[PDB]
């Protein structure tokens, strides 16, 4: 049937802030969904607390809500928008969770909201692990031997039955959240206690081990006519026991005979039919015993996911757009296939003539106390994808596109290290983020494919391939650059070797290999993605490079082209925010008439959606790869300022090679990035900067340190040293030296320079003081405590800096305010991660404006010349991944660790902040008992905070010194023992639920290591805690507001702007 | 360095590596999109005289095995692939693809831009080609052989593949657990189907057995008369290479079965036969349908099935006699896929309901057949 008529308005549940296991893929999907439904003339209403999403762009939907994704808030939204239907399968687990709670709370009933795409029962059928196990048995599909548990005692009994190691999987969770592999009872109780508490339904499934079996996934789509298709099959490179999301995976499957594939295909379908998914897609997971083909069903996810996004990129079949259309009565046969020019229908199974590879991206270096072995709970922060004509080609391209500095299989251990085999061994047997390199090392060190197999359980089909590449590398190394004849090189390029890796082996510069290629006329050709293995033509330009004969790029001679370079995989600090900018550059320029060409390889993003640009090169963002594109595209300009560090870092070399970089110059960029260069300009401008020094030696430092004055910011991993004694200490464990600006307000300012005038995009005042990374700070726009006079001072320094640095497009400047004095922290001459937030807040699409600027259209010409100061407050707050790494001290500091952010909109700062806090998933309560344990320098201001809490009705506890100060001011908290002091102590109290709120501030490395237990416990037991007094106050203010009281749309917000 | 070369009528040359027999092969070149199932494909008689190109780069990942053979031998003239994996990795593997090609004496080339090739064929249609694998392949020779090629167009291929003597089949379908089962005992199958071997895929037989048939395989040229004499519960027209001439013997015989009330069912070639024999017209297709992801709509129930295709000729829908009703159409190109005799208990399907390889979506076509069969015996 055609579109549903009994439906007019639809509410789409967004995924919320980015976290490990629930990332950008939902922005990609939510956007596709918005696009699809608006295309079909529906009235779209959506909710997403994450402001850095293309999905919340005002022009994307009818009624956009950037509000905390809480059932009571959504309730207000429903109540206010009266949606006919609700689509809950495009927002990750957050969306499924909310839909069912809404359901549970009777809200859907109350406003007569019909659930589409998937039903409430279908969702539960899939999400409730016991129910899922029961459905499988009903359809004769086999599942691992397992047991349900609702308590630790129950749990222990199942373990008794399945033995160790056993797998623990919570109901109503994904990304492995709350689960793990228990090798022992001690491990067992820990994960169990963790999952029971995390499970929305407080339930676990405990299974016998299948660690080592092959792992597979299938992406399915089903329509109301019962039509059913397999969109893509995926074979995991890493075996069962390492979560799909933390695994290297490829498409399509590689080691299954047709017979086995059909059986898996059939089951897949059977699974959707049984769960009840009738109008949409789903991911079905399996385990296969390589020894006998024995098939086991693991799970099914009744929604779009990270694999669906990868599958959509992999094949060119837009799963979510299609599914959104299915949720409204269309059938597959009625829809056309996008990339095949609409010539063929959406009812068919794709066929691909290439190999797709996905490699997850980790950030273990940012979490030192964390367990870094790969398991069933995801730990990756992002992923990269690559396409090649062969698996080798595909694999190596992904490696060089991973952004971890590899150029392919770079060595991890020395050939001559006597202990090398033991290290390798361990890395193979117990996988970490570096396993892939270690496999190559293994082969260099003499272990056999069977030895590797035995330790890794990685199918030999893959292993042999890596081995052959190592063997090739050895020859390169033997013959050197002289043996790099054309036949040979060509061979090498065909296997995906990078010019950079070859250079290393031959001991020459990368540019030498590149030059070599030019001589030989050895360049790649471009193939197009088309979903049908070339069986039909395509009018879409979605391409990847490969070393073959025929090229399908067919660039235009026609228009002026503009190239936008993506950021590659997302990582902490290099998130979706830069992607958003990228997307906007392309949307604005395109609209303006340019031919837009995107270069990116992040499968999760809107940037790699073929609809976002005129041309898409799904390639590693590297010098080699970009040059090749420029080579044949001959663009008018290239933008390197919107994708984060990745492209920024190629700026000079691109220019050096003749690329037409537009906007702020590579040199300009360096002036600001280079400390020295930067320090001179400040000087030249007569601006204030913190005293600093560049020390070489320890003793040098101590002296110079005396010069600068403690505390000190030691930027080589950053540290805050407080005293001489502190200095050495660091040194041991251990160079810029800067005076740390204590008790200062940190500010961010985003702006645009066109050479003619400067546009202040936004002045953001951080809640957390300077010393807590801006990326991990909550912030307000407009400033909530900074004087207009002081703000005026910053605006001026920004203008002076802009002109002086020669900015052209976006810029970001960070200041510190101490004693009514402005200090410069840094200048980032490109798009910053606050950009999207500023855009949403103020209604000005800074990224679009600045791209226009970069392309030639001045600020005056566009009509964007005056700074917007909205009539409401906007507060951004972050989300931290500490919960994924329990051994890490969940404390803020000068290094960035958050993964995502949310935005709160309010009539007052207090309201904004309360919305942001809630949306951040805070467990804060308006009542109870608060714990106060503060550092010396906070002891003074804590009194006021203690009073405010008292005024709210909280009871108080305090540690010794804090109690003393409180006592003197007239406040007598109940005293609590420090762990070492006796019983009961904090830990006991926290573990017993005595507190609903904790304020614990600490200064000084040792005192930090000492107080570790408070923060760790606080997190483990879900109690809201603040680690800064500033944050404490903000929280206090919020107690006076009610986040659920009022909601407003983005369109509405924008409308109040004068 | 073991060279191999492929040359198209058009003169387009593909240089790569030999991975099969030494020598040459000439044939119509076609492309198959099947990501899995290369063994079953290679062993399909329908491929007789054809040079097979697979779109999926890595061919041979799982080796080979006897169970995965659709016929008694390799029917493909040659094999064109992009990459031959270093190893075969699958519990079912009994011999690596290269060795198998050798054993069967197949000329095969790897390492060529199959995508280029594919696009050429799609765009400019099917072409004859020649592969040459050896020490110093001669391109002009190759070119020469290509050009010289008579081609399929006006060739009786089925006669070439059909069985010399008639025989009995009573073996059913493979199972992961049991594998290929022991042939059943005549007295174990209810029905008795007579199957015309126009170069029949073994899975077709197996899946008929599965439904309770006991078969009797017969040569292509067998007379309706001789047939009738057996007292068949059902008459089955197998798949096979090329297309029948309105001229030939089977037509004639088919016509005679259609005068009777016996149930008739054809697959692929079988389908074309039924259509000709009914007064329909067949056409050669630009490049045809070869792959396993083909959407086919049952117009009668408005439902879609993903199927296994392998055909170069098709039944012209516009020239269909009024006694032939359209039952299915391709969702890719709208070409005719299924037909049923308004007046008789006869029907056919262009695709391969037996898959092998391929999706199982169309298996039910068999069922209608049994129905028919059962109702015929009722009378
Ligand atoms: N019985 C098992 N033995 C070993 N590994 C398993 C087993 N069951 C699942 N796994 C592993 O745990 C991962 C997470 O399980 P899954 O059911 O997919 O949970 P989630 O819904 O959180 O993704 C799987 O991708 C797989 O690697
Ligand atoms: N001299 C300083 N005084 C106080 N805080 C500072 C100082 N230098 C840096 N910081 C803190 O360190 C964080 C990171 O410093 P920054 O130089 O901006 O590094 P990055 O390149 O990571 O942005 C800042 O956001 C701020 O909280
Ligand atoms: O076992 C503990 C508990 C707390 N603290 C730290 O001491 C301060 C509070 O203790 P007091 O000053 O109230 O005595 C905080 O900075 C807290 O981090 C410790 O060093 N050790
Ligand atoms: C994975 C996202 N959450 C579960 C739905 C945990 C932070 C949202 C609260
Ligand atoms: N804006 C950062 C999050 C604050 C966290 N509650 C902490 O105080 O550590
Ligand atoms: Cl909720
Ligand atoms: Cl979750
Ligand atoms: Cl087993
Ligand atoms: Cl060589
Ligand atoms: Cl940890
Ligand atoms: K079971
Ligand atoms: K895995
Ligand atoms: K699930
Ligand atoms: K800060
Ligand atoms: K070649
Ligand atoms: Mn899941
Ligand atoms: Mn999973
Ligand atoms: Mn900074």
């Amino acid at each position: 049937m055609p579109k549903r008529t009994d439906i007019k308005s639809i509410l789409i549940l967004g995924a919320g802030p980015i976290v490990i296991g629930q990332a950008c893929e939902f922005d990609y999907s939510g956007a596709q969904a918005c696009k699809a439904l608006r295309e079909e003339g529906y009235r779209v209403i959506l909710v997403n607390s994450n402001p850095a999403t293309i999905m919340t762009d005002p022009e994307m939907a009818d009624a956009t809500y950037i509000e905390p994704i809480h059932w009571e808030v959504v309730r207000k939204i429903i109540e206010k928008e009266r949606p006919d239907a609700v689509l809950p399968t495009m927002g990750g687990q957050t969306a499924l969770n909310c839909a069912l709670e809404l359901e549970r709370q009777g809200v859907l009933e109350e406003f007569g909201v019909t659930m589409i795409g998937a039903t409430a029962d279908a969702i539960d059928k899939a999400e409730d692990r016991r129910r899922f196990d029961v459905a499988m048995k009903k359809i004769g599909l086999e599942t691992a031997r397992s047991g349900i548990a609702h308590t630790m005692e129950e749990a222990l009994a199942v373990a008794a039955d399945v033995g160790f190691p056993c797998i623990i999987r919570p109901s109503f969770t994904m990304g492995g959240s709350g689960g793990g592999i228990a090798y022992n009872r001690e491990e067992f109780e820990e994960i169990c206690a963790r999952g029971l508490d995390l499970s929305p339904t407080k339930e676990l499934l405990i299974d016998e081990s299948l660690i080592g079996w092959k792992e597979y996934e299938m992406e399915v789509v089903r329509d109301k006519n019962d039509n059913c298709i397999i969109v893509c099959s995926i074979e995991n490179f890493d075996a069962m026991g390492i979560h799909t999301g933390d695994s290297i995976t490829v498409a399509p499957a590689q080691t299954l005979t047709d017979k086995e594939y059909q059986i898996m295909r059939n089951a897949s379908m059977a699974v959707l039919r049984e769960i009840g998914v009738e109008t949409g897609g789903s991911n079905v997971q399996f385990a296969v015993n390589p020894k006998n083909g024995r098939l086991i069903v693991i799970e099914m996810n009744p929604r779009v996911s990270r694999s669906s996004a990868l599958a959509s990129k992999a094949t060119g079949f837009p799963i979510a757009k299609v599914a959104a259309k299915l949720a409204v009565g269309y059938t597959l046969d009625e829809l056309m296939n996008d990339i095949t020019g609409g010539r063929t229908p959406a009812s068919f199974e794709p066929s691909i003539d290439y190999v797709v590879t996905k490699i997850p991206r980790f950030n273990f270096e940012k979490f030192a106390g964390a367990n870094d072995r790969l398991t069933t709970q995801m730990k990756s922060v992002g992923e990269v994808m690559a396409i090649g004509r062969t698996q080798q080609e595909s694999l190596q391209k992904a490696l060089r596109g991973l952004e971890v500095g590899a150029t392919g299989f770079d060595p991890k251990v020395s050939l001559d290290d006597p202990e090398a085999l033991t290290k390798i061994r361990r890395e193979l047997k117990d996988a970490g983020a570096d396993r892939i390199w270690y496999i190559a090392d293994a082969f260099r060190a003499g272990l056999s494919v069977d030895g590797v197999f035995n330790l890794t359980n990685i199918d030999r089909w893959f292993l042999v391939q890596i081995e052959e590449l190592v063997r090739l590398e050895e020859k390169v190394a033997e013959v050197g650059i002289t043996g790099l004849n054309a036949d040979f090189l060509r061979q090498l390029k065909r296997k995906g070797f990078a010019d950079a890796r070859l250079a290393k082996l031959a001991g020459v510069r990368e540019a030498e290999i590149r030059k070599l290629r030019d001589q030989y006329d050895l360049h790649p050709v471009y193939k197009r993605v088309d979903t049908c293995a070339a069986e039909f033509a395509t009018d879409t330009a979605y391409m990847y490079s490969t070393y073959e004969e025929e090229c399908e790029a067919n660039p235009s001679t026609d228009r002026e082209k503009i190239m936008v370079l993506g950021g590659g995989p997302n990582r902490i600090g290099q998130g979706i925010e830069f992607d958003y900018c990228c997307v906007h550059a392309s949307l604005a320029l395109r609209e303006d008439g340019y031919e837009t060409i995107m270069v990116n390889c992040n499968p999760e993003t809107v940037s790699t959606d073929y609809d976002t640009s005129d041309r898409l090169y799904f390639e590693p963002v590297t010098l080699e790869d970009v040059l090749e594109i420029v080579r044949i595209e001959k663009p008018k300009g290239v933008i390197v300022q919107y994708g984060g560090q990745t492209p920024l870092k190629l700026a000079r070399a691109l220019e050096a090679a003749g690329v037409p970089v537009i906007g702020t110059s590579p040199d300009a960029i360096d002036r600001a990035e280079d400390r020295e260069r930067f320090q001179h300009a400040v000087e030249r401008l007569k601006l204030k900067q913190p005293a600093n020094a560049t020390v070489t030696a320890i003793e040098m430092a101590v002296e110079k340190a005396k010069e600068i004055g403690y505390p000190l910011v030691v930027r080589p991993a950053m540290e805050i040293v407080y005293d001489e004694a502190d200095l050495r200490r660091y040194f041991q464990t251990a160079v810029l030296l800067d005076h740390f600006l204590d008790d200062a307000v940190e500010v961010d300012v985003d702006a645009i320079c066109d050479g003619e005038m400067v546009l202040i995009g936004g002045i953001m005042e951080h809640i957390e003081q300077a010393g807590v990374h801006s990326g991990d700070s909550a912030c307000s726009l407009p400033a909530y405590t900074l004087s207009q006079e002081i703000q005026d001072v910053m605006r001026q320094q920004v203008q002076k800096l802009a002109f002086e640095l020669q900015v052209r497009g976006l810029m970001n400047v960070q200041f510190a305010v101490k004693n009514n004095e402005v200090y410069l922290i840094e200048v980032n001459p490109r798009a910053a991660r606050t950009v999207p937030f500023v855009s949403k807040a103020t209604g000005v699409p800074l990224a679009k404006v600045a791209a226009r600027v970069m392309a030639g259209k001045s600020l005056a010409e566009q009509g964007v010349t005056k700074e917007v100061i909205p009539p409401y407050y906007s507060v951004k707050e972050v989300v931290l991944p500490f919960n994924k790494f329990p051994g890490v001290d969940p404390l803020l500091g000068p290094e960035m660790r958050s993964t995502g952010e949310v935005m709160g909109v309010g009539r007052t700062f207090a309201e904004a902040f309360a919305k942001a806090q809630l949306g951040s998933n805070s467990t804060m309560k308006k009542h109870g008992r608060a714990l106060l344990s503060v550092r010396e320098g906070d002891k003074e201001r804590v009194v006021d905070l203690a009073a405010k809490l008292l005024k709210q009705g909280f009871e108080l506890d305090a540690t010794h010194g804090t109690a003393i100060v409180l006592g003197e001011a007239g406040i007598n908290p109940r005293l609590v023992n420090k762990v070492h002091e006796g019983r009961p102590h904090i830990q006991d109290r926290i573990k017993n639920g005595e507190y609903t709120y904790i304020i614990n501030t600490t200064s000084g490395r040792r005192a930090i290591e000492d107080s570790r237990v408070i923060r760790r416990s606080a997190l483990q037991y879900k109690v809201h805690y603040d680690t800064t007094l500033n944050g404490g106050f903000a929280t206090a203010m919020a107690l006076n507001a009610d986040a659920t009281e009022k909601v407003i749309s983005v369109q509405e917000m924008h409308a109040q702007i004068k | 360095i073991k060279s191999a070369l492929l040359v198209l009528e058009d003169g387009t040359q593909f240089h790569g590596r030999a991975i099969g027999a030494t020598g040459s092969a000439v044939g119509e070149v076609v492309f198959n999109t099947s990501m899995t199932g290369y063994q079953e494909i290679l062993t399909d008689p329908s491929y007789s005289r054809q040079i097979v190109t697979l779109t999926y780069p890595h061919i041979g990942n799982v080796g080979t095995n006897d169970a995965d053979e659709e016929s008694s031998q390799v029917h493909a003239q040659g094999l064109v692939i992009r990459d031959l994996p270093l190893i075969a990795s699958n519990f079912r593997n009994t011999e690596d693809l290269s060795s198998y090609l050798k054993r069967h004496n197949i000329v095969a080339i790897a390492d060529i831009d199959t995508r280029k090739l594919t696009r050429l064929l799609r765009e400019k249609g099917a072409q004859n080609g020649c592969i040459i694998a050896g020490d110093n392949p001669d391109a002009a020779l190759a070119l020469e052989k290509a050009r010289a090629f008579p081609g399929l167009n006006g060739m009786d291929l089925a006669k070439e593949v059909t069985t010399a003597e008639a025989y009995s089949w009573t073996q059913g379908s493979w199972t992961l657990t049991g594998g290929l089962p022991e042939a059943k005992k005549e007295d174990e199958l209810p029905f008795h189907v007579v199957a015309y071997d126009f170069g029949a895929k073994r899975n077709i037989l197996r899946m008929l057995v599965d439904r309770g048939c006991r078969l009797t395989i017969v040569p292509a040229q067998t007379s309706a008369e001789d047939v009738l004499k057996m007292n068949p519960d059902g008459i089955f027209l197998s798949n096979g290479p090329g297309d029948p001439a309105p001229d030939d013997y089977a037509i004639t015989a088919i016509q005679k079965f259609l005068e009777t009330d016996i149930p008739v069912f054809g697959i692929c070639l079988g389908h074309q036969l039924l259509a000709l024999a009914s007064g329909a017209k067949t056409v050669k297709m630009k490049f045809g349908h070869h792959g396993g992801n083909h959407p086919v709509k049952d117009v009668e129930k408005n439902v879609v099935m993903i199927t296994a295709q392998n055909h170069g000729f098709a039944v012209d829908e516009a020239t269909l006699p009024a006694n032939l009703r359209v039952t299915h159409k391709s969702l890719f190109d709208g070409t005719l896929q299924g037909i049923h005799r308004t007046d008789k208990p006869a029907f056919s399907f262009q695709g391969h309901p037996e898959a092998s390889p391929g999706p199982h979506d169309a298996a039910p076509l068999f069922d209608h057949f049994i129905e028919l069969i059962e109702q015929y015996r009722k009378t």
